[PDB]
C-alpha cells in the first residue's frame, strides 16, 4: 500500500541502553498492508521491523 | 487571683496549647520541606493521556 501526509511528534524521550525513545506518526496509506520501517542513521536504532 | 493571661493569648503567632500533655498547635513559622518518593505505578506514560 502506498503512503502519504505523514508527520511526526516525539511526546518524549529519554537517551537510555532501553528503548526509551517513542514517536507517533499520523500517515495516510492506500490500502490495508504491512510496511516496514527503518531509520537510516546509525546514531538510532528502532526495536520495530 | 492575679494570675494575668495565659499564653495562649500572649503567643506570638496563636500557638493554641493543650495539656496532658502540653502542646503548642497551629502557628504559621517558617516552611516545612516535604520529600515524597512515588512508585512509578502511579505514574503514566504520556501516550496514555
Amino acid at each position: 500500500p502506498s503512503v502519504t501526509d505523514m508527520s511526526c511528534e516525539v511526546p518524549a524521550c529519554t537517551h537510555s541502553s532501553d528503548f526509551g525513545g517513542v514517536a507517533i506518526i499520523k500517515y495516510t496509506a492506500s490500502k490495508k498492508g504491512k510496511c516496514a520501517v527503518h531509520s537510516m542513521t546509525n546514531a538510532v536504532t528502532i526495536r520495530e521491523a | 487571683k492575679e494570675r494575668g493571661a495565659s499564653l495562649q493569648h500572649t503567643a506570638p503567632f496563636g500557638c493554641q496549647i493543650a495539656t496532658n500533655p502540653v502542646r503548642a498547635v497551629n502557628c504559621a513559622v517558617g516552611n516545612i520541606p516535604i520529600s515524597i518518593d512515588i512508585p512509578d505505578a502511579a505514574f503514566t506514560r504520556v501516550v496514555d493521556a
